[PDB]
């Protein structure tokens, strides 16, 4: 999972 | 077996020793009241909900938590013995998201700029 979109 | 928060880190421990020194005091008027009204204040003004933001890892990865939240309920509830322990839970609370997420997440660099305010305040405390 992760918080946000990978820049 | 869906996924659930943990219980939160404790803001009452009537057997644990507690001081309201001035520095603990100056922690809770000047230093959080400051920081938990910054505009990147908000994710770290309440335990990560986990189940909420579908991080069904964080608590994986993150095994001493902390928040805003409980800090400023520890600082109302005089939890504290000193200042430093104050301290060590911003510090934890840092780093915990340095941890789990990523150098240039929106998420770090809002730490990053809370933490470099954080720092400032307390970089003079009462005596």
């Amino acid at each position: 999972a992760t918080k946000a979109a990978r820049k | 077996m869906g996924s659930t928060n943990p219980p939160p880190p404790e803001t009452s421990n009537p057997n644990k020793p507690k001081r309201q020194t001035n520095q603990l005091q100056y922690l809770l008027r000047v230093v959080l009241k400051t920081l938990w009204k910054h505009q990147f204040a908000w994710p770290f003004q309440q335990p990560v909900d986990a189940v909420k933001l579908n991080l069904p890892d964080y608590y994986k990865i993150i095994k001493t938590p902390m928040d805003m939240g409980t800090i400023k309920k520890r600082l109302e509830n005089n939890y504290y013995w000193n200042a430093q322990e104050c301290i060590q839970d911003f510090n934890t609370m840092f780093t915990n998201c340095y941890i789990y997420n990523k150098p240039g997440d929106d998420i770090v660099l809002m730490a990053e700029a809370l933490e470099k305010l954080f720092l400032q305040k307390i970089n003079e405390l009462p005596t």
